[PDB]
C-alpha cells in the first residue's frame, strides 16, 4: 500500500501526468511560421465560437 | 487574547536584539512567561465563551490547544538548541524566528472567530514549517517531504477556501457563532455532497486521513526535531479542530456522508499500527502510530458523538504530549549515534538509566496505560464508536492488541537486550534533555489527575 | 552528521533548458550566459562583374575583374 | 558610484581629457626576461601609471586594508605547490590560471577605469590577452585537461571582448636556456622546478598566436635582451609610434561612457568570471564555502560595506 | 586611513541628511496641522 | 574531485567540561541557562500555574449546576412534581401545524 | 550600565502591557449591552455609575 | 458601397491570412502587413467620404503615418536580420526556442 | 545611446500608454499603442545579438499583426455606428476581433507563444520594462469596455493562459521565460477578472506590477538568467535570500504573503457572479504556479548550492546596486496582506 500503490496513485501519478502535459506543451519548435499559423486557427476557432453562440 | 498575542509577537525583537550568549536564555524564558500567560484562559467558571474580541474568542476545545502550542514552543527550544550549537548566529535567531512564528500564528488560528481568518492563518502556518524542514533538515529527502507535505496541504485547501467562500456568499458573515445560530439544514443534493467534501477534505488531508497520509512520515523523519513536534503535537489537531468548527453547518448529510471515512480510518489505524510492528526507522514508527491515534480522532469527530468528541478533544491533547515526548526521545538516540535505524542501538537501558525509564513511561503513555487521558480519550471513542456500531468492537479490539505490541517492541529493542558495546561514543545524558523529558511527563500526570480541562465542547 | 548539501549532480540536473527531457527536446542546449551565440560565418558574396572589354571606359582591350560590394 | 549619465552630460569627456600619452601599454616576455624593470621605467619616464603582474593576492591588496589575505580567502591556489607538483589530483593548476585570469581582468578594469578617468597612460604587465599562454603551456604538458581549457576558453570568449586592447604590445624575446640560467640565479627552490618543455610550450604560444593576434589590432614592439635591458630605446620607439589600427579609432564619448560604467562596476566585470559552470577543479561545495565566507566576512574592515565598519574607525554611521 | 581606496561613504552627504531630516520635519508637521484641521472640519459640519 | 571540506567529528563536550548541562558550551552560559530553564519552567509555571488551575473556582459551573441541581431536586420532592418532565418546552407555548 | 545591556529584559513586559490595554480598548469599545442583557437586567446601585468597566 | 466594403473587408482578410501564414520571406510577410494597411485606408476613407465626415478625414493621413512607421521599423529590423544571416529566412530566426 | 536618444526613445515610451489611457477616441489609443511599439523595439535590440534581432523581429511582427486586427476592429466600429468609440450597439464580432488582438498584444495563452521568447535575449531591464510597462494600455483599453466583452470567450481565454502559464513555468529554467509564464498566468487571473469587475483587473495588475519589478532587480543584481546562476545567489548576496523567498512565495499566493490578495478577491468574485467551475480550475493551476515558484525557492534559498572559486574574488569586491526602491517594493508585496480591505475598493 504505503511504499507501491499509494504513491502510485496520488502524488506520482498526478506528478506524471503534469510532466506529460508541459513537455507537450513546452515542445515548442521556435519557429513563428508554426506560432502565426497556429494565431491563425485560434483566430478561426473564436469566429466558429462567436457563430454557434450568436 | 491581545495579552497573550502581543509579547509573543515581542519575542522575535527580543531574539533579534539579544546578545548572542543570551538569546536562547531569554527566548526560553519568556516563552516559558507566554505559556503561564496563557493559563488564564482555563478561568471558565460560566457556561459561557471568553469572547475577547470581534475576531478572537476563547474555548473548551480552543484554550488546550493554545496552551499547549504556548507550552510547547520553550519545548521545543530546549530540542533544537543542541543541534545549531556548531551554526551561524543570524541562523539561529531565524530558526527561533521560525518558531516563534509558528507559535503565534497557531494560537492566532485556534483563537479565530471567522473561517476565513482561519485560512489565512491555516496556510500561514503551513509556511514556515515548510522553510524548517527544508532548511534545517538532514538528509536529501527532506526536499521532497516538503514538496509532499507543503503539495497535500495546498490541494487539500483550496477547495475548502472555495466551499468557505461559497458559505459565505450563502450566509453573510462567516462567523462561527452566527453559523452555529442560524444553522440550516442542507437539503441533501449533489452540490451540497461536493460542497462538504470540500469543506471536509483539507482537514482530512492534515489529519491525515488513511490513504493521503503519505506526506506524513517523510515530513516528520526529515524534519528536525522542533519541527516533528509541532507537526505531530499541534498542526495535525489543528486539521481536527477544523472538522470539529466546520462540522456544524453540514448537517444532515454528513450522517450518510461519513461512511467511507469511518472506514477508512479504521482500517487505516489497523494498517499503520502493523506498519509500526514491521517498521526498521523509530521516528517512521512514531509517525505512524500518530497516524493511527489520528484515524481514531477522524472516527470520532465523523461519528459526532459528545462521548466521541470529548474522547478527540482528550485524544488530541494526550497524543500531542506522547508524542512530541517520544520525537525527543528518538532525537537524543539521535544525536547520539547519528541514525534513526531501529535495530541499531539496543541495550539502552544499561547506560542511560533515567532516560530508559521516560522511555518506558512516553510508550506506556502510548499505548494508554490506565488513568491516562490517552486511555481516557481512547476508551470514551471506544464507547462512542460501539455505540455507533457494535461491530466497531473488532477493529478496535485489533488496533489495541497491534499498539501495545509496537509499543513493547520498540521499548525492547531500544532499551531492553545486550548492549551494542561498538558505540563509544555515548555521553551520559543531558540536563537539558532530561528537563525536556520531564518538561513533557509532568502535564500528562496533571491532565491524569484532573481530566476536567480536556474534556472540550460536549462535557 | 553532517547537513546534506546540493553535490555536483544536484546543481547540474537544473540546466540543460529544458528541465523535463524527451526525445524531441533533448537535442536542446542551454542558452549562453550573454546571449550572443557563435554562428558560422558566412561568406561574403560579392558581385564579380566583367568590366570591359567591351566597355567605352575600359579603352577596349580591358578584362577588368571586379569584386564589387554593392 | 559617482560617475554616471549625470556626470557625462554635465562634462566628463574621455576624448577631452586624452592626450598624446594617454595609451595602455602591456609589457609580455618568459617567466624571468626582463619585464618588471622595463614596466617601470617606460611608466617613469613616460608618465604613466605602472600596473605590475597581477598575482593571487591583487584584489587582497586592492580592496579593504590592502594586506595580503588568507590563501583561502585569496583563491585558494599557490604556485609553489604549482612548481612542486603541476599534475597535483587537487586541481591546483587550473584553480592557479583561473584565479590569475580573473585577477588580470581585475586589473585590466582598473587600469581602463584610471585610463579612462583621468586620462594618465597605463603600463600593465602581461594583461589578460597573455594569459592563455599559460592556459595552453599548462595542457601541452598535460597538467589540466581539455574541459579545464574549454572552460577557461569560455570565460575569455564571455569577457574579454567587452574590454579595448592595449595601445602597444612589447614583447621580450629571450631563448629558454637564458630564461633557465636566470631561473637558477633567481634562486627560487620552487620557481628552480620548472620544465624547459613547459618554457618552450609557453614561447610557442607567444609566437604562435599572442603575436599575430596583437599584430591585427595593435602596434607590436619585440625586442631582444639587448635592445631591452635599457629602457629608453623602447620609450623612444613608443614617443615615435605611430597608432592607426585598432578599436581605439572608432571609439567616441558615448562608447568611453559606456565602457567607463562598465569597468567601474567591478561585479560586472567579474560576472561572468563567476558562471555556474561546474568543474570539480573550482566548484568547492556549501560547506567550505560557508566557512570561507564567514570567515572572511569576520575578517576586521569586511563585515560591512566599506565605511561602516565602526571596528576600523569609520565614523558617521548613525548619519549615513 | 584603513582602506587603501576612499569609500563613497567615508564622510556622510550631509546635503542629503539635511534635506531628509528636514522632509521628514515638514512631513510631521504638515500631518499634525492637517489632522487637527480635518478634526475641525468634521466638528464644524457635524456640528458636534 | 571538488573542494568540499571534510566530515566534522563530533567531540566529547563532558571532556572539557565535566559539568556540562547540554546547554551552551561554555559553563556560565550553561549554567546560567540550566538555572533559567528550571527556574521558569518548574519553579513559576508547573507550581504556580499547577497552583491556578487547581484554585480555579467553579470550573463550568459543575459545582453551581450539583447545587442547582440538589435545589430543584428538594423543591421538585417536596412539592409531589415529577423529577423530569418529559417535555423540555411547555406544550402550550408550540404551535404544531394542522396536519 | 544595567540599563544599557540589560534593556532588552523590558520588550516582552511591554508587549504584555501593551495587549492588556489592548484588551482594555476593545472591551470599552464593546459596551453595546452594558446593562441591557435580559439575564442581567438590573437596577443601578447609587453609588455606581457602570455594571462593568 | 456595401459591395465594395465587403469587397475591401475581404481584402483585408486575405492580407491578414497572408500575414498569418508565413512563407521564407519577411519581406514578403511586411508586403502582407503593408496590403492590411491599405485596405484599412481605402475602408475609412470610402467610410468617411460615404458620410461625409470631413472631421474624421485626418484618421487616414495618421493611419498612414504611423503605418509607414511600422514599415521602417519592419525594414529596419530586416536590415539586421540580413546583417546577422545573409537572407531574411524566419526558418533562420528560430534559435530562441531554448 | 546617446542622451538624445535616450531621452527621446524613453519619453516615447513613456507616451504610448500614458496616450492611450488618457485618449478618448480609439484611434489615438491606437497610436498610443503604437507609440508603445515602435519605442520599445530599439531598447529591445539594443545589445546588438542574434537573439535580440530574432526577439525584436517576433515582437514587431506579432505586435504589428494584432495592432491591425485592432485597427480592422475600429474601422469596421466606426463603419457601423459613425463614431470612434465602442458605445454599447457594436458588432460582437467587432469587439470579439477587438478582445483577440489585445489578447495577442498582451501575450496571453494561445496567443503566447512568442512571449518567452521573446522576453529570453533581451536584457533583464527591458524584460521587466516589457512585463510590467507594457501591459498597461492594453489592459486599459481593455477595461474600457468591460460591459460589452463575451464572457465565454474572456473565459476560455483566461483559463487557458493559467494552464498554459503553469505548465510553461513548470518546464522552464531560464528565468526570463520562468518570469514570462508566470505573466502569462497572471494576466489570465487579470482577463477571467475583467468582464465582472475590473478594479479587481486593476489590484491584480497593481500588485503583479509591485511584485514583479524587485524580483527583476535581484536578478538585475547579479545577471542571474539561470536556475544555477540565482542558486549561488548565498554567496554572492546573502541578505536577499529571505526577500526573494517571501516575494516568490507572494507570487505563489501563499497567505499571509499579499500576493495571496488578488486570487482571493477574484476567487471571491467568480463565486459571486457563478462561475465556481472556472474558480477551481483557476485555482489549481495556480498551486501548479506555486509549485515551479517553491523549486525556484528550493535552488536558490533552502538549499546552498556549490560556488565557484571566483566568487571569493566577487566577495572581495564591493557593490552599490540595489537602489532605494527595491526595498520598498519587496515590503509592500510582501507584507500588505492586513490592509487588504484599503487595497480593494
Ligand atoms: C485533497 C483532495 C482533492 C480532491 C478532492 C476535493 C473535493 C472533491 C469534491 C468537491 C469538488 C471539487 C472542489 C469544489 C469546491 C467547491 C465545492 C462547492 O461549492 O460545491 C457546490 C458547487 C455547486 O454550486 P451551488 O452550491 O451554488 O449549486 C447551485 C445549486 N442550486 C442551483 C440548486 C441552488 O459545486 C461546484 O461548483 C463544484 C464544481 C467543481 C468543478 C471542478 C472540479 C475540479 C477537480 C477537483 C479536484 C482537483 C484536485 C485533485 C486532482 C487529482 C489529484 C490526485
Ligand atoms: C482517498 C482520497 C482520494 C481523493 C483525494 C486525492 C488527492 C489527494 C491530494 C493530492 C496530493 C498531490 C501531491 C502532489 C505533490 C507530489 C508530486 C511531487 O512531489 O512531484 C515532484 C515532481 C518534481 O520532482 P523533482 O524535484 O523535479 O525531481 C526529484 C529530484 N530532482 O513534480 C513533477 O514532476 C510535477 C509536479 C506538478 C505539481 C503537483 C502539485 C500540483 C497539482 C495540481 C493539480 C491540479 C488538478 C486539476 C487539473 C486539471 C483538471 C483535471
Ligand atoms: C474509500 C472508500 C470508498 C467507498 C466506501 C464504501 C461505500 C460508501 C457509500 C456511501 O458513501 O454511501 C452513502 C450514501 C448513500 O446514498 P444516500 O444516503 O441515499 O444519499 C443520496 C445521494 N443523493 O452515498 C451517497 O450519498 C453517494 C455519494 C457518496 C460519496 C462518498 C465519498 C466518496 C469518496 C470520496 C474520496
Ligand atoms: C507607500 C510608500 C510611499 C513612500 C515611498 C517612498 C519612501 C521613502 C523613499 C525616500 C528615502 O527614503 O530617501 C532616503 C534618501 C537618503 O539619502 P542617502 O541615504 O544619503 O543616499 C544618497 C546616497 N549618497 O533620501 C534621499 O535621497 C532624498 C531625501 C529627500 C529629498 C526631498
Ligand atoms: C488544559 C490544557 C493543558 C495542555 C497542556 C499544558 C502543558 C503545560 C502545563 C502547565 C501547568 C498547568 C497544569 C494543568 C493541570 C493542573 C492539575 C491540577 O492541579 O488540577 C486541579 C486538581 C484539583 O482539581 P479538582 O477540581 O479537585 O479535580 C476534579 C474533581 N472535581 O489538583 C489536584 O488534584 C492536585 C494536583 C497536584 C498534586 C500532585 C498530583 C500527583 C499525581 C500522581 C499520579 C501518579 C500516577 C500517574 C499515572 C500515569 C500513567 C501514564
Ligand atoms: C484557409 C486556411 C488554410 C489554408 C491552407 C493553405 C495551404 C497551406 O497550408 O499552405 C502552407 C503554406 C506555407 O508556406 P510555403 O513555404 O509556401 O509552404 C511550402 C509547403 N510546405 O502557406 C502559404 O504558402 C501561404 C498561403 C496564403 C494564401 C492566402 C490566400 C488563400 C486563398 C484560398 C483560401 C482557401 C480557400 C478554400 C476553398 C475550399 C473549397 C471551397
Ligand atoms: C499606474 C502604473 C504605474 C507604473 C507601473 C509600471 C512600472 C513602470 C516602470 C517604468 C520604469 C522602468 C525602467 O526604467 O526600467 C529600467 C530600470 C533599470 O534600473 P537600474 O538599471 O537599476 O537603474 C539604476 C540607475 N539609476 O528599472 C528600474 O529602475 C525599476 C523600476 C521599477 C518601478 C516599479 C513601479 C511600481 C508601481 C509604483
Ligand atoms: N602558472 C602560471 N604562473 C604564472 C602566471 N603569471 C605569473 N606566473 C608566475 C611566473 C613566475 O614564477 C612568477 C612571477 O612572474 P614574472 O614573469 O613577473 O617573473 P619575475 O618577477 O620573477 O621576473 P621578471 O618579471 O621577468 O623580471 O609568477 C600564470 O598565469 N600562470
Ligand atoms: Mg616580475
Amino acid at each position: 500500500l504505503d511504499l507501491i500503490w499509494l504513491e502510485k496513485t496520488i502524488p506520482k501519478s498526478t506528478s506524471t501526468l503534469h510532466t506529460n502535459m508541459t513537455t507537450l506543451t513546452t515542445n515548442q519548435k521556435g519557429l513563428i511560421k508554426l506560432y502565426f499559423m497556429s494565431f491563425l486557427i485560434n483566430i478561426i476557432l473564436i469566429i466558429i465560437l462567436y457563430s454557434i453562440n450568436l | 487574547m491581545l495579552k497573550i498575542i502581543l509579547p509573543s509577537l515581542m519575542l522575535l525583537p527580543l531574539t533579534w536584539l539579544s546578545s548572542p550568549k543570551k538569546t536562547w536564555t531569554n527566548v526560553t524564558s519568556y516563552s516559558f512567561l507566554i505559556s503561564l500567560t496563557s493559563l488564564t484562559l482555563l478561568w471558565q467558571t460560566d457556561e459561557n465563551y471568553k469572547n475577547f474580541s470581534n475576531m478572537f474568542s476563547s474555548d473548551p476545545l480552543s484554550t488546550p490547544l493554545i496552551i499547549l502550542t504556548a507550552w510547547l514552543l520553550p519545548l521545543m527550544l530546549m530540542a533544537s538548541q543542541n543541534h545549531l550549537k556548531k551554526d551561524n548566529n543570524v541562523l539561529q535567531k531565524l530558526y527561533i524566528s521560525m518558531l516563534i512564528s509558528l507559535q503565534i500564528l497557531l494560537i492566532m488560528t485556534f483563537s479565530a472567530t471567522e473561517l476565513i481568518m482561519f485560512y489565512i492563518l491555516f496556510e500561514a502556518t503551513l509556511i514556515p514549517t515548510l522553510i524548517i524542514i527544508t532548511r534545517w533538515g538532514n538528509q536529501t529527502e527532506r526536499l521532497n517531504a516538503g514538496i509532499y507535505f507543503l503539495f497535500y496541504t495546498l490541494i487539500g485547501s483550496i477547495p475548502l477556501l472555495i466551499a468557505l467562500i461559497l458559505i459565505q456568499n450563502h450566509v453573510g458573515t462567516l462567523n462561527l457563532m452566527i453559523l452555529s445560530f442560524t444553522t440550516h439544514t442542507l437539503d441533501a443534493s449533489w452540490s451540497n455532497n461536493l460542497l462538504w467534501l470540500a469543506c471536509m477534505m483539507a482537514f482530512l488531508i492534515k489529519m491525515p486521513l488513511y490513504g493521503v497520509h503519505l506526506w506524513l512520515p517523510k515530513a516528520h523523519v526529515e524534519a528536525p526535531i522542533a519541527g516533528s513536534m509541532i507537526l505531530a503535537a499541534i498542526l495535525l489537531k489543528l486539521g481536527s479542530y477544523g472538522m470539529i468548527r466546520i462540522s456544524i453547518i453540514l448537517d444532515p448529510l454528513t450522517k450518510y456522508m461519513a461512511y467511507p471515512f469511518i472506514l477508512l480510518s479504521l482500517w487505516g489505524m489497523i494498517m499503520t499500527s502493523s506498519i509500526c510492528l514491521r517498521q526498521t526507522d523509530l521516528k517512521s514508527l512514531i509517525a505512524y502510530s500518530s497516524v493511527s491515534h489520528m484515524a481514531l480522532v477522524i472516527a470520532s469527530i465523523m461519528i459526532q458523538t459528545p462521548w466521541s468528541f470529548m474522547g478527540a478533544t482528550m485524544l488530541m491533547i494526550a497524543h500531542g504530549l506522547t508524542s512530541s515526548l517520544l520525537f525527543c526521545l528518538a532525537n537524543s538516540n539521535y544525536e547520539r549515534i547519528h541514525s534513526r535505524t531501529m535495530i541499531m542501538a539496543r541495550g539502552l537501558q544499561m547506560v542511560f538509566p533515567l532516560m530508559a525509564t521516560w522511555w518506558l513511561m512516553a510508550s506506556l503513555a502510548n499505548l494508554a496505560l490506565p488513568p491516562s487521558i490517552n486511555l481516557m480519550g481512547e476508551l470514551f471513542i471506544t464507547m462512542s464508536l460501539f455505540s455507533w456500531s457494535n461491530f466497531t468492537i473488532i477493529l478496535m479490539g485489533i488496533n489495541i492488541i497491534i499498539t501495545g505490541m509496537y509499543s513493547m517492541y520498540m521499548i525492547i529493542t531500544t532499551q531492553r537486550g545486550k548492549l551494542t558495546n561498538h558505540m563509544i561514543n555515548l555521553q551520559p545524558s543531558h540536563t537539558r534533555e532530561l528537563t525536556l523529558m520531564a518538561l513533557h511527563m509532568i502535564p500528562l500526570i496533571l491532565l491524569t489527575t484532573s481530566p476536567k480541562l480536556i474534556t472540550g465542547l460536549t462535557m | 552528521a553532517r547537513q546534506w548539501q546540493p553535490d555536483i549532480e544536484w546543481a547540474e540536473q537544473f540546466s540543460g533548458a529544458v528541465m523535463y527531457p524527451s526525445k524531441e527536446t533533448a537535442h536542446w542546449k542551454p542558452p549562453p550566459w550573454n546571449d550572443v551565440d557563435i554562428l558560422k560565418e558566412k561568406a561574403v558574396t560579392n558581385m564579380t562583374l566583367n568590366f570591359g572589354p567591351q566597355h567605352p571606359a575600359a579603352h577596349g582591350v580591358l578584362r577588368l575583374v571586379l569584386e564589387l560590394s554593392g | 558610484l559617482r560617475y554616471g549619465l549625470l556626470a557625462a552630460i554635465l562634462g566628463d569627456k574621455t576624448t577631452k581629457k586624452l592626450h598624446e600619452y594617454s595609451r595602455v601599454i602591456t609589457v609580455d616576455g618568459n617567466i624571468c626576461s626582463g619585464k618588471n624593470k622595463l614596466a617601470k621605467e617606460i611608466a617613469q619616464q613616460l608618465g604613466m601609471k605602472h600596473y605590475p603582474e597581477a598575482g593571487i593576492q591583487y584584489s587582497s591588496t586592492t580592496t579593504g586594508d590592502g594586506r595580503p589575505l588568507d590563501i583561502e580567502f585569496s583563491g585558494s591556489c599557490s604556485l609553489e605547490k604549482f612548481y612542486d607538483d603541476p599534475k597535483s589530483n587537487d586541481g591546483n593548476s587550473y584553480r592557479l590560471q583561473s584565479w590569475l585570469y580573473a585577477s588580470r581582468l581585475l586589473q585590466y578594469a582598473d587600469a581602463l577605469e584610471h585610463l579612462l578617468s583621468t586620462g594618465q597612460g597605463v603600463v600593465l604587465e602581461r594583461s589578460i590577452y597573455s594569459d592563455f599562454v599559460f592556459l595552453e603551456a599548462m595542457y601541452n604538458q598535460g597538467y589540466i585537461r581539455k574541459q579545464c581549457v574549454d572552460h577557461y576558453n569560455e570565460i575569455k570568449r564571455l569577457t574579454l571582448p567587452e574590454y579595448l586592447p592595449p595601445h602597444a604590445v612589447i614583447y621580450i624575446d629571450v631563448p629558454v636556456p637564458e630564461v633557465q640560467s636566470r631561473i637558477q640565479k633567481k634562486g627560487d627552490p620552487h620557481e628552480m622546478k620548472v620544465t624547459s618543455a613547459y618554457l618552450q610550450d609557453i614561447e610557442n604560444a607567444y609566437k604562435k598566436t599572442f603575436l599575430p593576434k596583437m599584430s591585427e589590432m595593435c602596434e607590436v614592439l619585440v625586442y631582444d635582451s639587448w635592445e631591452a635591458e635599457d629602457p629608453t630605446k623602447v620609450v623612444e620607439d613608443i614617443e615615435y609610434l605611430k597608432y592607426n589600427k585598432g578599436p581605439w579609432l572608432k571609439q567616441d564619448d558615448w562608447t568611453f561612457h559606456y565602457l567607463r560604467m562598465l569597468v567601474q562596476d567591478k561585479t560586472e566585470v567579474l560576472n561572468y568570471t563567476t558562471i555556474p559552470v561546474y568543474l570539480p577543479e573550482i566548484t568547492i561545495g556549501a560547506h567550505q564555502g560557508s566557512r570561507i565566507y564567514n570567515s572572511f566576512r569576520e575578517l576586521p574592515g569586511r563585515k560591512y560595506a566599506p565605511g561602516y565598519n565602526a571596528e576600523v574607525g569609520d565614523k558617521w554611521i548613525w548619519l549615513k | 586611513k584603513f582602506y587603501v581606496r576612499e569609500p563613497v561613504n567615508a564622510k556622510p552627504n550631509w546635503l542629503a541628511v539635511g534635506l531628509s531630516v528636514g522632509a521628514s520635519v515638514f512631513m510631521w508637521i504638515y500631518l499634525i496641522q492637517t489632522h487637527n484641521e480635518d478634526v475641525l472640519e468634521y466638528k464644524r459640519r457635524n456640528g458636534l | 574531485q571538488w573542494q568540499e571540506d571534510p566530515e566534522p567529528e563530533d567531540e566529547n563536550v563532558y571532556a572539557k567540561n565535566p559539568d556540562f548541562h547540554g546547554y551552551d558550551s561554555d559553563p556560565v552560559v550553561d549554567v546560567w541557562n540550566m538555572r533559567a530553564v528550571f527556574f521558569f519552567g518548574f519553579s513559576i509555571v508547573l507550581v504556580f500555574g499547577t497552583t491556578f488551575v487547581a484554585y480555579v473556582p467553579d470550573y463550568r459551573m459543575q459545582e453551581w449546576a450539583r447545587r442547582e441541581a440538589e435545589r430543584l431536586v428538594k423543591y421538585r420532592e417536596v412539592n409531589g412534581l415529577p423529577i423530569m418532565e418529559s417535555n423540555y418546552f411547555d406544550p402550550s407555548k408550540i404551535q404544531l401545524p394542522e396536519d | 550600565q544595567l540599563l544599557r545591556e540589560h534593556w532588552v529584559h523590558i520588550l516582552v513586559p511591554a508587549g504584555f502591557v501593551f495587549g492588556c490595554y489592548l484588551d482594555r480598548k476593545d472591551d470599552e469599545k464593546l459596551t453595546a449591552f452594558r446593562n441591557k442583557s435580559m439575564l442581567f437586567q438590573r437596577e443601578l446601585r447609587p453609588n455606581e455609575e457602570v455594571t462593568w468597566k | 458601397m456595401p459591395s465594395t466594403f465587403f469587397n475591401l473587408t475581404m481584402a483585408f482578410s486575405l492580407s491578414l491570412l497572408g500575414t498569418l501564414m508565413f512563407r521564407s520571406h519577411l519581406m514578403s510577410t511586411l508586403l502582407c502587413l503593408e496590403g492590411m494597411v491599405l485596405s484599412l485606408f481605402i475602408m475609412t476613407s470610402v467610410t468617411s467620404l460615404n458620410s461625409n465626415s470631413m472631421s474624421s478625414m485626418p484618421i487616414p493621413i495618421t493611419i498612414l503615418v504611423f503605418a509607414a512607421c511600422e514599415a521602417a521599423v519592419g525594414l529596419a529590423l530586416l536590415v539586421k536580420v540580413s546583417n546577422t544571416y545573409g537572407t531574411d529566412y524566419v526558418q533562420n530566426l528560430n534559435l530562441l526556442q531554448c | 545611446m546617446n542622451p538624445i536618444t535616450l531621452a527621446i526613445i524613453y519619453f516615447t515610451i513613456f507616451l504610448g500608454p500614458v496616450i492611450t489611457m488618457s485618449s478618448t477616441n480609439l484611434m489615438l489609443m491606437w497610436v498610443g499603442l503604437e507609440f508603445s511599439l515602435l519605442a520599445i523595439i530599439p531598447m529591445l535590440i539594443n545589445k546588438k545579438n542574434p537573439r535580440s534581432t530574432e526577439a525584436a523581429t517576433k515582437y514587431f511582427v506579432t505586435q504589428a499583426t494584432a495592432s491591425m486586427i485592432i485597427l480592422l476592429a475600429i474601422v469596421l466600429n466606426y463603419k457601423q455606428l459613425g463614431t470612434w468609440m465602442f458605445q454599447q450597439q457594436t458588432n460582437g464580432l467587432i469587439l470579439n476581433m477587438t478582445l483577440m488582438a489585445l489578447s495577442m498584444k498582451l501575450g496571453l495563452a494561445p496567443f503566447h507563444f512568442w512571449l518567452p521568447e521573446v522576453t529570453q535575449g533581451i536584457p533583464l531591464h527591458m524584460g521587466l520594462i516589457l512585463l510590467t510597462w507594457q501591459k498597461i494600455a492594453p489592459l486599459s483599453i481593455l477595461i474600457q469596455i468591460y460591459p460589452l466583452l463575451n464572457s465565454t470567450i474572456i473565459l476560455m481565454l483566461a483559463i487557458t493562459s493559467i494552464f498554459m502559464g503553469a505548465w510553461g513555468g513548470l518546464n522552464q529554467t531560464q528565468m526570463r521565460k520562468i518570469m514570462a509564464y508566470s505573466s502569462i498566468a497572471h494576466m489570465g487571473w487579470m482577463l477571467a477578472i475583467l468582464p465582472y469587475n475590473p478594479s479587481l483587473t486593476l489590484l491584480n495588475l497593481m500588485i503583479y506590477i509591485i511584485l514583479t519589478a524587485p524580483m527583476f532587480m535581484a536578478l538585475m543584481l547579479n545577471n542571474s538568467m539561470t536556475i544555477n546562476s540565482i542558486s549561488l545567489l548565498w554567496n554572492k548576496t546573502p541578505a536577499m535570500l529571505t526577500m526573494i523567498s517571501l516575494m516568490l512565495l507572494s507570487l505563489g499566493g501563499l497567505p499571509p504573503l499579499t500576493g495571496f490578495l488578488p486570487k482571493w478577491i477574484i476567487i471571491t468574485e467568480l463565486m459571486k457572479n457563478n462561475c465556481l467551475i472556472m474558480a477551481t480550475l483557476m485555482a489549481m493551476m495556480a498551486l501548479l504556479n506555486l509549485f515551479f515558484y517553491t523549486r525556484l525557492i528550493y535552488s536558490t534559498s533552502l538549499t546552498m548550492f556549490p560556488t565557484n572559486n571566483n566568487s571569493k574574488m566577487m566577495t572581495h569586491q564591493t557593490k552599490t546596486k540595489p537602489n532605494l526602491m527595491f526595498s520598498t517594493l519587496a515590503i509592500m508585496s510582501t507584507m500588505t496582506l492586513p490592509l487588504a480591505p484599503q487595497l480593494i475598493t
